């Protein structure tokens, strides 16, 4: 995901959905 | 040496520029101003004043904290960054129109059938680096699983076809 | 024509810059990184990242030295965004911002436990007892009770507390929102 990758550090991209934590 | 130093300042700003006017500094962009005054007692800060002429609420809450914090450093990064992201947002959100059926709904919106998707920058204070928030009304996590996929532009575009 | 530095001057207030260093005739790019210190009210040393030209590439930056701290992960942030192929001026100040707001993030987490140091806070004063290079494991004084935490760099939470050495999680949450849950 090189593009996701590029894109996080242009717009400091914050996912609201948090994949580090369960998804219930 | 003098010149080759301007170059490498004016590479630094790249559209934003800065001007000292009286005990002033302006950072301009395109009709944009923000004037950021300082008063230097000894070798230290001791008051600030920033003034606005746009995105006065936009920019609020990352201001309010440096004029609390007299932090001009904060201050002035954050409208330099401010200005820079907002621009990337307009460049990614007309791509994403113009290349799908989504069409430009408001000036951080868009809009596919009921599907909504907006673009939110907000400040993570006390960083002068905001962070991009895209939100939806409807299934969020896909979204969000297909940006960290496939990036933005593609993101967004594949998460419309899933309605 | 001294107007100049004055120009300049205020363009360093923003935190990052460029300059021209030469040396041995051969005119190194300087990445110049100024932290404000909101204790002492001054902008603290600044911190220096130094490109020099390839000799084997035409317009082609390496990484010749710094003095950077050992937290910021500059090799990480430089392969990450010019792939040491791409090292446009464009992608140098994406660097130089990188670098800049991880030194920004933890420079701000030492500066607000010091911050608070003389303050008082639910009718008891503060005191800052013991922190870290990188604000991350931290040990403070409130009135008469002894608050140690353990930080995350990557959230900024707090991740682990103690109060007078029991566990505690009425004060766990983002670092810069501990002040209001003292209350509880």
């Amino acid at each position: 995901n090189e593009i996701y990758q590029q894109d996080k550090i242009d717009f400091n991209l914050k996912l609201k959905t948090d994949f580090s934590k369960p998804l219930i | 040496n003098i010149e080759q130093r301007k170059k490498y300042l004016d590479i630094t700003l790249n559209d934003v520029t800065v001007t000292c006017e009286k005990d002033m500094i302006l950072l301009r962009k395109g009709s944009f101003t923000a004037s950021f005054r300082i008063a230097v007692e000894n070798e230290s800060i001791r008051s600030m004043a920033i003034d606005l002429n746009a995105f006065e609420v936009e920019l609020q809450p990352i201001i309010q904290y440096a004029e609390d914090t007299q932090n001009v450093n904060v201050a002035m990064m954050a409208v330099v960054q401010f200005l820079r992201i907002k621009e990337l947002h307009e460049q990614m959100i007309s791509k994403i129109v113009e290349a799908s059926k989504f069409i430009r709904a408001s000036n951080n919106t868009i809009t596919l059938n009921d599907l909504e998707v907006s673009f939110h920058c907000y400040w993570n204070l006390p960083s002068p680096y905001p962070e991009t928030l895209i939100l939806t009304n409807k299934v969020q996590k896909i979204l969000d699983f297909l940006i960290y996929q496939y990036g933005i532009q593609l993101g967004v575009i594949k998460y419309g076809s899933t309605i | 024509a001294t107007d100049f530095v004055q120009w300049e001057n205020s363009v360093r207030l923003i935190g990052v810059s460029l300059f021209p260093v030469n040396y041995d005739n051969i005119e190194f790019m300087g990445i110049r990184l100024e932290l404000f210190d909101e204790l002492s009210l001054k902008y603290d040393p600044p911190f220096y990242v130094i490109l020099k030209p390839s000799v084997k590439r035409l317009g082609i930056w390496e990484l010749f030295k710094h003095n950077l701290p050992k937290y910021i992960n500059i090799h990480q942030h430089w392969q990450l965004i010019t792939k040491d192929t791409d090292t446009s001026d464009s992608n140098i100040m994406k660097f130089a911002n990188l670098c800049y707001k991880d030194l920004l993030k933890v420079h701000s987490r030492v500066q607000f436990f010091r911050k608070l140091e003389g303050n008082y806070v639910n009718d008891k004063q503060y005191s800052l007892l013991h922190i870290d290079n990188m604000g991350l494991n931290v040990s403070f004084r409130l009135g008469a009770d002894i608050i140690k935490i353990k930080v995350d760099d990557g959230d900024d939470e707090i991740i682990d507390c103690t109060f007078n050495g029991e566990k505690n999680i009425s004060l766990l949450g983002s670092i810069y929102g501990i002040t209001n849950r003292f209350q509880s």
